[PDB]
């Protein structure tokens, strides 16, 4: 399990550090990702197992990622109401590609005085029990090495769950009712044999050429509602 | 085909 800690209510301009712990994180590389209330996932940046740092361009000067021994930290440098969000830490899975196999459930930060586009199917999409639904994911520029694209399932208050990585590889332990397809700029998630418990928001997530823009991006999410 | 990983190897 990953666990995020340290979220609280702060006034604008008050530095705040969140922590990411496991129950051995020292071998793990970790990204920070946030989600404003009712909105989609947004990548902040990434720290390597030995401290190498990568940032989303929008996050520069707003977030500082560090680590030591048992913990990976995120300092929110000078917060504003723009930063009210749940913050997640996520471990990169096996290999060389940027996708995440484990998430925490998030920590909530509230701030108060008191060019990549990934377009998914519009929310909501309706599906009947026992049926089959397909979800689209189109990226404005191609994902790295053609196939570096993952899919996650997110339910309220729960860690996002990896379903598919490398466009079509089923994550460990996930139902084969989920199929990923596509390449380059165009991808699909197919849910076969729909069940009540498949009601969730689904996110695609690309790795991208770090010299062409940010190293990672997310689609806007597609909520599936089950009849 | 040349491969150009953008990240270090991850065992986890
Ligand atoms: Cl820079
Ligand atoms: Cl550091």
């Amino acid at each position: 399990q990953l666990m995020e800690s340290g979220g609280r209510l702060v006034t604008p301009g008050t530095p705040l550090t969140l922590t990411c712990t496991a129950s051995d994180i020292s071998t793990y590389s970790i990204s920070w990702v946030r989600q404003a209330p009712g909105k989609g996932l947004e990548w902040i940046g990434h720290i390597g197992s030995s401290g190498t740092q990568y940032y989303a361009s929008w996050a520069k000067g707003r977030f500082a990622i560090s680590r030591a021994s048992t913990t990976v930290d995120l300092r929110i440098t000078g917060p504003t109401t723009e930063d009210t969000a749940t913050y997640f830490c996520a471990r990169r899975g096996v290999g060389y590609n940027l996708y995440y196999n484990m998430w925490g459930p998030g920590t909530l930060v509230t701030v108060s005085l008191g060019a990549i586009d990934m377009t998914q199917t519009p929310s909501p999409v309706s599906a009947a029990v026992g049926g089959t639904v397909t979800i689209n994911c189109q990226a404005s520029q191609s994902v790295y090495n053609s196939k570096n694209l993952a899919w996650y399932q997110q339910k309220p208050g729960q860690p996002p769950k990896l379903l598919i990585y490398d466009s079509s590889t089923l994550a460990s332990g996930v139902s084969s009712r989920f199929r990923g397809s596509g390449s380059g700029t165009q991808f699909t998630l197919t849910i076969s044999g729909v069940q009540s418990d498949d009601a969730a928001t689904y996110y695609c997530q690309g790795e991208f050429s770090c010299s062409s823009g940010d190293c990672a991006g997310f689609g806007g999410g597609t909520e599936v509602v089950v009849e | 085909r040349p491969h150009f990983p953008q990240f270090s190897y991850s065992a986890s």
